[PDB]
């Protein structure tokens, strides 16, 4: 997901502005749905929500807009159990042998023959939660096992929390209402208000451990790869209690990152650290936020946002609809140079021409250069020490950058990666002169619709994740509900689309209408005032009761 | 009863629900969402009830791409009657009302549907829903940040046998 909130110091009108570009699946239980909810006098909110939920999850009201992105915080911890050396169904805590508990569930299964059989399955549980086996990594042997304690299992506050956000007046009120209830499960919140405040919060439900406990309570090898893993044989590694927290064992709101500014805040699923580089967010629990290199979407956004020029609605819209493959900025200049250095080397000819002709974009009309660039980048990522300038903590915005072609082991490896990528691309059944839009589509009944955008891992702000199905890449998730909100005097002005359309049912009039619009990148008014609603020539109305 | 809503749709089938209270508000949401997505919701509630293998057999997957029988074991474990009852008992009166209105508006669409916008008309899993079903969906989304990412691993967890 991306989010940018702009405030009075940087917007063209001196008021707030919010770009919400969440990235989520195009099917299933997290498929967004647009709606506007009004109890006249005390609620009026519009946005998009998830299946089954009678609250708005991302949206706007008369003076506020807010949105979310998945955070990098931990929302569970794994516990490594020391098993009783006499019995691998018991585990030790402070040297004392405890029995696992067993909970059986019974499932009915429909057979080949159409009849139902019953399958009983035993779930083993420790004081932390259920045990989990990941073969070759988290085993259950005679020495050790892993249990998993999820902090959102006790979060009974999540729906009240979004209903509360739906009733918020401005940024200050939003912050009070989120910090009071701590009901948000696993996303950042970013918002802007009419007064021109821009707010970022990493305010969610995060297992709390006091900082002095972390070094001995961590499992050093597992934390190395970012798994929140704790020592489950020591009772002092239990989540810490603090009576300021809304739920026993979670981090108090005062210890979670928040940034309130009048210029901008942004997040593209990196940690809180560089939400706005003029004010780094530092010093948090490693369960909360760490200073890691930022991915290419955030680098792209920060490259467009930094500086002193005003930001117009149009500028934020175009950061999405440009489909620029920002990862190309880091490697393609050096790559084309390798190409020039190897002319008439015939394995590389088609690849190098596609790359030089490429507009560096994931547009419907973008050339096959994008497909060569992707398969090359998949390989470049698995190479060691190939960056001309590697990640530099002191220049987190401009590094890594460039290919180390001045190191012969790299030039040989990079050339080989490009030959292997080019072979893969040529072995697939891509026509001559085919564009990105001829390949990446969303199926709608017996037809297909071309979809612009590409994987967020290549720095495309308009992130679109696809999978091979027959002769095409089929879109499965990415840009979903789009809302871009400003606050002119008459009432909030919101523009966007729901990329996959309102209805997942092929019979609906609203199965693909916004998808056709998304293909052509033509955003629309999101009508909110009764004046906007009444101006709509497709307006329909039904009143119902029972 | 005491459920009422006024629903306006603008271009692209975006509903605008007006009601005097949370029950009527939920009634309009549930009815408008069902018109567009009754089949999707029924499917996801089947998953969250752990009844995939019962309607579809062990050979298929949920929309999260888990096998039906491990997915069912996970959601039967997650959404046990005592967990749902404690979650319900912790809801505010307003949220309770939102949810009761939603189930009743969804069921009202289903009572009347003739297939105009509902491709799964007549399937045995397209059924009236209850507030507990919407708590099952809620819990399923809560744990997608956590134990839900380890659903297969939970199902696989079995103690060692005699091996070396
Ligand atoms: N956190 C979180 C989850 C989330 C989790 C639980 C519920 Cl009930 C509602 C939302 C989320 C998912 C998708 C989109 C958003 Cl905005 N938030």
């Amino acid at each position: 997901s991306n989010a940018i909130a702009v405030g009075s110091e940087r917007s063209a009108d001196g008021k707030g502005m919010l770009l919400a570009n969440p990235h989520f699946p195009w099917n299933g239980a997290m498929r967004f749905y647009q709606m506007h909810l009004t109890i006249p006098g005390r609620l009026d909110v519009m946005g998009a929500s998830l299946p089954g939920l009678p609250v708005v999850n991302i949206g706007f009201s008369r003076h506020l807009a807010w949105t979310h992105t998945v955070d990098t915080s931990s929302h569970f911890t794994l516990y490594r159990l020391a098993l009783d050396p006499k019995d691998p169904r018991r585990y030790l805590v402070d040297g004392r042998s405890l029995p696992l508990e067993e909970k059986s569930v019974a499932i009915e299964v429909r057979g080949a023959d159409g009849k139902l059989s019953r399958v009983e399955h035993k779930v083993y549980q420790s004081i932390y939660g259920p045990l989990v086996v990941w073969p070759g990594k988290l085993d259950w042997n005679r020495s050790e096992a892993y249990a998993l304690r999820d902090a959102n299992l006790e979060n009974t506050r999540v729906l009240q929390q979004w209903y509360s956000i739906n009733q918020a007046s401005d940024v200050a009120d939003l912050r009070r209402r989120v910090e009071a209830l701590q009901g948000i499960p696993w996303v950042n919140t970013l918002a802007a208000d009419e007064q021109g405040n821009a707010l970022y919060m990493n305010q969610s439900v995060v297992p709390y451990l006091k900082p002095e406990l972390i070094p001995a309570c961590a499992i050093p090898q597992l934390v190395a790869e970012g798994l929140p893993a704790l020592q489950g044989q020591d009772s002092r590694c239990a989540w810490s209690r603090d009576p300021a927290a809304a739920q026993a064992g979670i981090t108090p709101a005062a210890q979670l990152p928040v940034l309130l500014r009048r210029d901008f805040v942004q997040n593209s699923n990196d940690s809180a650290w560089l939400t706005n580089p003029a004010s780094p967010l530092q010093g948090f629990s490693p369960l909360v936020s760490q200073e890691k290199p930022i991915g290419p979407r955030a680098r792209y956004a920060l490259s467009r946002l930094q500086g002193k020029q005003p930001l117009e609605a149009k500028t934020l819209e175009e950061m999405v609809t440009a489909n620029h493959v920002f990862s190309a900025d880091q490697v393609l200049p050096d790559l084309l140079r390798l190409c020039r250095d190897n002319q008439g080397e015939k394995s590389l000819a088609r690849a190098c021409a596609a790359l030089a002709q490429w507009d560096r974009g994931a547009n419907l009309d973008s050339g096959s250069g994008f497909v060569y660039f992707q398969r090359f980048m998949q390989r470049f990522a698995e190479l060691d020490g190939a960056w001309k300038e590697p990640f530099d903590a002191q220049r987190p915005l401009d590094t890594p950058q460039g290919i180390a072609l001045d190191r012969p082991q790299v030039a040989t490896q990079v050339r080989q990666a490009l030959a292997d990528a080019a072979a893969e691309v040529e072995k697939s059944g891509i026509p001559d002169g085919a564009r990105w839009g001829d390949l990446q589509v969303s199926t709608r009944g017996q037809e297909r619709i071309a979809i612009p955008g590409g994987d967020g891992h290549f720095g495309v702000y308009n992130a679109i994740q696809s999978v091979r199905k027959g002769d095409h890449l089929e879109v499965v998730g990415g840009t979903s509900y789009i809302q871009l909100v400003t606050f002119p005097e008459e009432g909030p002005k919101a523009r966007g689309l729901l990329a996959f359309s309102q209805s997942s049912d092929p019979r609906s009039p609203h199965y693909r209408d916004q998808t056709e619009l998304f293909s052509r990148q033509q955003w629309q008014t999101l009508p909110f005032s009764d004046r906007q609603i009444d101006a709509d020539p497709q307006l329909q109305r039904l009143s119902i009761r029972e | 009863t005491g459920l009422a809503a006024d629903i306006r749709w603008t271009a692209y089938g975006v509903p605008h629900i007006r009601a005097k209270d949370e029950r009527g508000l939920g009634y309009g949401i549930g009815y408008a969402y069902a018109r567009d997505n009754a089949c999707l919701l029924a499917e996801e509630i089947v998953t969250a009830r752990g009844e995939r293998a019962r309607y579809f057999g062990s050979e298929g997957k949920s929309s999260a791409e888990l096998d039906n029988l491990p997915s069912d074991i996970f959601y039967a474990w997650l959404n046990q009657p005592e967990a749902l009852q404690a979650f319900w008992q912790a809801q505010t009166p307003a949220v309770r009302q939102l949810l009761e209105g939603y189930a009743a508006g969804f069921n009202r669409f289903l009572r009347e549907a003739d297939g105009k916008t509902t491709s799964c008309l007549g399937q045995p899993w397209l059924r009236a829903i209850a507030t507990d079903d919407l708590l099952r969906l809620t819990r399923r989304l809560l744990v997608e940040g956590g134990v839900g990412q380890f659903a297969d691993a939970l199902v696989a967890a079995a103690p060692p046998g005699a091996e070396k």
